[PDB]
RNA sequence: UGUGGCAGUCAAGCGUUCAUAGCGACAUUGCUUUUUGAUUCUUCGAUGUCGGCUCUUCCUAUCAUACCGAAGCAGAAUUCGGUAAGCGUUGGAUUGUUCACCCACUAAUAGGGAACGUGAGCUGGGUUUAGACCGUCGUGAGACAGGUUAGUUUUACCCUACUGAUGAAUGUUACCGCAAUAGUAAUUGAACUUAGUACGAGAGGAACAGUUCAUUCGGAUAAUUGGUUUUUGCGGCUGUCUGAUCAGGCAUUGCCGCGAAGCUACCAUCCGCUGGAUUAUGGCUGAACGCCUCUAAGUCAGAAUCCAUGCUAGAACGCGGUGAUU
């Protein structure tokens, strides 16, 4: 017999196996294509997702029905502290793919990456990098030898960065060490850029800019063990089914005498790595800039942090990328934001957006006010001080 | 969308599957309409073709004149009562479903439309924009 | 960008928030939340609900 | 002249444009040949304004006005109202209209002298129409068709009405409006005549389906 | 394999002229196991038996989509053929139906397989025991190749398989990686513009590029909107019981109104990429055949095809760099 009503599948067999990720920091599989003429800059940046908010702006799209017209949209504020470089690592190319031949660390690493190298920081004698930071006691001849071995060799040069986690309202105190590749030309210039940026910080006024399309890489919000009707999207069976109605009913045919890899079963849902592409930066805001949530149309001084903070996160007092639409991974997750792999030209990209209004009401309920001064003005005085 | 419909209608919430009995809001004589299909719908296994505001349904008349009953005609849904999202921000919904008897080219069978008329169905269909009373 | 006013509770309505109920005699009702909307659907008189603005204008609070 | 024009292919221009004596309002999504039919026989005589009304492109049926005034519905935004107040000259008076009873272009059937309205519109809006447009407002329906806007094209010279209209109603409205009236069709027999075409003193633009015997009666009753 | 079903071979003629634009008799050669016969080899110390729902994967004898080539093809639409199965083939009335036939929709509503897929998946409407009724047959018990009505549908805790999850040992321990191999996904329409232009006696009437939306699918999130509500959070209400106010108990979450957080929905929102090599075919020089010919040597372009770019896991005995090494 055939299917008797030929219909599409459920799910996608290219996102298999749907298991848990390795770590919570999703790897970047591919950095953008190298261009050996550009000035040296990073290809990705490690931020922390805070949450969403609403944006009123002017859609200016010729030939569209909403031309010159105000639309509301959802964006995610991803918190972004500045990020400090602690080492470089260069890869030579083999007939078995790339291979890291040497890595060079900084002089005096902070207590956020020294805390990354111990599972139990409290018992430990904190003796990481003693005999390595004693290699700067000389003139650096071993370390200049290491950089010469990177200069002579090593087709691509990646830079070990790490976040500044104690500038973040998380309670982790441990920074996520990572590798980010460099696109600037003439790899001597790459490794001299990295040598000049040892222990120096990197802000997102340099990596990302306004209106740019960025990809976003993170680990999905996990949901535990999950049955098949919500994991894949299978129909519920009717009310009359003995032994339940929330299943795939026919697993397989008689022959093949096995369960195929393509049928839908139960297991993990969520906590997978994902990459969502084509997300447009609506804002790049700074930490020392008072009134981050101010707009050229709104002109009222207020930060982007809502009334009573972002829910389960806290208060943005840092840099922030503010990117259109949803992003994989929930709040408080290490989101790696990446430059776009390809030159995009679509007139959905290349659109220059200045915002008009940022929503900063409380997300802890059906919020009503924008700033507490506005609440004190509309509600009036209360049983407190006056 | 479709033939005779002018413009690219933005997607609103599908609120009227096949079987819904909406009010007929023009003075042709039908008291209520009955969806039997939706022009422009899709094909997917065990899924009712749902209409929306601005869509073009095929409709029969259950209450009304004898000349309109027992025959299949087109119609145009002009109120929804399922909350949809205009792009400027608001979610909105009318009180009760409505639609007007038409021909396949979009021309009206009646002369005047009672009740408010959603503006997604006034901009897409021009002839509804002529006979409409309260737009929005 | 216009900040509308609630038809039931007098609160201010920022864009992309609440609902909008066009009634059968074409009067437009703008609701801040589902609280005032689901009190309007119960035909509650706005002057008798003690947290609104039309209450505190009828009983002279302030 | 009587120029036949389509709006992207649509044979009804009165929905999509508002032609008066001192201005002409068009929708934003027009072709080259659509704007050409106005900018040819107008040229640099009256300002032709690309606008939307309340986010719509049905601005001939949303708004209603004449040489002296222009009326917009309640849902018209502030950018659209500012664009209309700027691009039009200072002779015409623009005022928003507060009524829950329709959109204005199907109610108000007006010219520089005498206006007809839908009879359900109220007195507080009737006074505002007679104030802003400066036009004596009466309350009559063409042969029971309550929407007198879309079923009666009107100018200062004459007027075209609903094609199934009694001769007694034609003579009554000719005694009222003080212009001659002839019932006819437009757009290959489409009976919605006030939305099928626009007209003023020196121009009348109709759809591409308006045949030559219909166009002859149009230019005969409008004396062009 | 007769028998269905399908494909060639020749060719009389039909088709305005005219066997071939397309038909294709008379013969004749085959294929298929999606029909039904024949056989009776396996199973009767029982491989649970029709239909539907559900869910995969495969084939192609292609309905649509892509790219081509022909007409009794000007355009438009239609008909046929080729490489093609990457992708999609619906909602219903009646009937237990398979099959059908209508009513719509649609880009189109193609044909099939996997023990006539799928009963320790379900339903049990059908056939098929026992009750019962009717018709005809029978002297009668009873029969039917008939109609109708009521009729217990059992078990997985094993092993494999699949879907997730750990895990010893390769000096210990931690961080950063590489990458074999395996999977891979996007699909189709509409509108504007092109343009009432090309083509046309008229009637009518396109396409390439650009733009905006949508259909189906997929992956994510939850600011907003909607749902949920044991935050029993606040309020209200009835019956009874703590002597009454207050504060409460009980009504197997007592009921009702609102309800954050969490979870969630094409009932919400965002996102879903680009190069190389080819098939059919169209060619370039160019012989074979001192002309000719895309083909033989060589070479240019080319499809929803294939392959990488991208995306998902990562070899738990595939590998590298680096910190510390009592």
């Amino acid at each position: 017999s055939h299917r008797k009503y030929e219909a599409p599948r459920h799910g996608h067999l290219g996102f298999l196996p749907r298991k848990r990720a390795a770590s919570i920091r999703a790897r970047v599989k591919a950095f953008p294509k190298d261009d050996r003429s550009k000035p040296v800059a990073l290809t990705s940046f490690l931020g922390y997702k805070a949450g969403m908010t609403t944006i009123v702006r002017d859609l200016d799209r010729p030939g569209s029905k909403f031309h010159k017209r105000e639309v509301v949209e959802a964006v995610t504020v991803v918190d972004t502290p500045p990020v400090v470089v602690v080492g470089v690592v260069g890869y030579v190319e083999t007939p078995r793919g790339l291979r890291s031949l040497t890595t060079v660390w900084a002089e005096h690493l902070s207590d956020e990456v020294k805390r990354r190298f111990y599972k139990n920081w409290y018992k430990s004698k904190k003796k990481a990098f003693t005999k390595y930071s004693a290699k700067y006691a000389q003139d650096g001849a071993g370390i200049e030898r290491e950089l010469a071995r990177i200069k002579k060799y090593a087709s691509v040069v990646r830079v070990l960065v790490h976040t500044q986690i104690r500038k973040t309202p998380l309670a982790q105190k441990k920074a996520h060490l990572a590798e980010i590749q460099l696109n600037g030309g003439s790899i001597s210039e790459k490794v001299d850029w990295a040598r000049e940026h040892f222990e120096k910080t990197v802000a997102v006024d340099s990596v990302f800019e306004q209106n740019e399309m960025i990809d976003a890489i993170a680990v999905t919000k996990g949901h535990g063990f999950e049955g098949v009707t919500h994991r894949w999207g299978t129909k519920k069976l009717p009310r009359k089914t003995h032994r339940g109605l929330r299943k795939v009913a026919c697993i397989g045919a008689w022959h093949p005498a096995h369960v195929m890899w393509s049928v839908a079963r139960a297991g993990q849902r969520g906590y997978h790595s994902r990459t969502s592409i084509n997300h447009k930066i609506y804002r790049v805001g700074k930490g020392d800039d008072e009134a981050n949530g101010a707009t050229s149309f709104d002109r009222t001084k207020k930060t982007i942090t809502p009334m009573g903070g972002f829910v389960h996160y806290g208060e943005i007092k840092n840099d922030f990328i503010m990117v259109k639409g949803c992003i994989p991974g929930n709040r408080k997750r290490i989101v790696t934001l990446r430059k776009s792999l390809y030159t995009n030209t679509s007139r959905k990209a290349l659109e220059e957006v200045s915002l008009k209004w940022i929503d900063t009401a409380s997300k802890f309920g059906k919020g009503r006010f924008q700033t507490p001064a506005e609440k004190h003005a509309f509600m009036g005085t209360l049983k407190k001080d006056l | 969308s479709g033939n005779g419909a002018q413009g690219t209608k933005f997607r609103i919430s599908l609120g009227l599957p096949v079987g819904a009995i909406m009010n007929c809001a023009d003075n042709s004589g039908a008291r209520n309409l009955y969806i039997i299909a939706v022009k422009g719908s899709g094909s997917r296994l065990n899924r009712l073709p749902a209409a929306s505001l601005g869509d073009m349904v095929m409709a029969t008349v259950k209450k009304g004149k004898p000349e309109l009953r027992k025959k299949v005609m087109p119609a145009i849904v002009v109120r929804q009562a399922k909350s949809w999202r205009r792009r400027d921000g608001v979610f909105l919904y009318f009180e009760d479903n409505a639609g007007v008897i038409a021909n396949p080219k979009g021309e009206m069978k009646g002369s005047a439309i009672t009740g408010p008329v959603g503006k997604e169905c006034a901009d897409l269909w021009p002839r509804v924009a002529s006979n409409s009373g309260v737009v929005v | 960008m216009k900040v509308e006013i609630d038809s039931f509770s007098g609160a201010k309505i920022y864009p992309g928030r609440g609902t909008l109920f066009v009634r059968g005699d074409s009067k437009i009702f703008r609701f801040q939340n589902s609280k005032s909307a689901s009190l309007f659907k119960q035909r509650k008189n706005p002057r008798r609900i003690a947290w609104t603005v039309l209450f505190r204008k009828h009983h002279k609070k302030g | 002249m009587a120029t036949r024009t389509q709006f992207e292919n649509s044979n009804e221009i009165g929905v999509f444009s508002k032609l008066t004596n001192t201005y002409c309002l068009v929708a934003v999504g027009g072709s080259e040949n659509f704007y050409s039919a106005f900018e040819a026989e107008l040229g640099d005589a009256i300002p032709i304004v690309h606008t939307t009304i309340a986010g719509t492109r049905i601005i001939g049926r949303m708004t209603a006005g004449n040489r002296r005034g222009l009326l917009v519905p309640t849902q018209t935004t502030d950018q659209e109202l500012q664009h209309l107040r700027n691009s039009l000259p200072d002779s015409v008076k623009i005022q928003r209209v507060e009524e829950r009873l329709s959109a204005l272009g199907n109610v108000i059937c007006c010219n520089d002298y005498v206006a007809l309205v839908h009879p359900d519109i109220d007195r507080e809006t009737e006074e505002l129409i007679s104030d802003v447009l400066g036009v004596e407002v009466f309350r009559q329906t063409i042969s029971g068709n309550i929407l007198v806007g879309s079923y009666c094209s009107l100018s200062n010279q004459g007027g075209l009405v609903h094609p199934q209209t009694s001769v007694q109603d034609q003579e009554e409205l000719s005694s009222l409006l003080q212009v001659p009236l002839v019932a006819g069709t437009v757009n290959r027999g489409s009976s919605v005549v006030g939305a099928g075409m626009v007209v003023n003193d020196y121009l009348a633009v109709t759809g591409l389906d308006t045949t030559a015997p219909e166009l002859s009666v149009i230019e005969s009753i409008f004396r062009l």
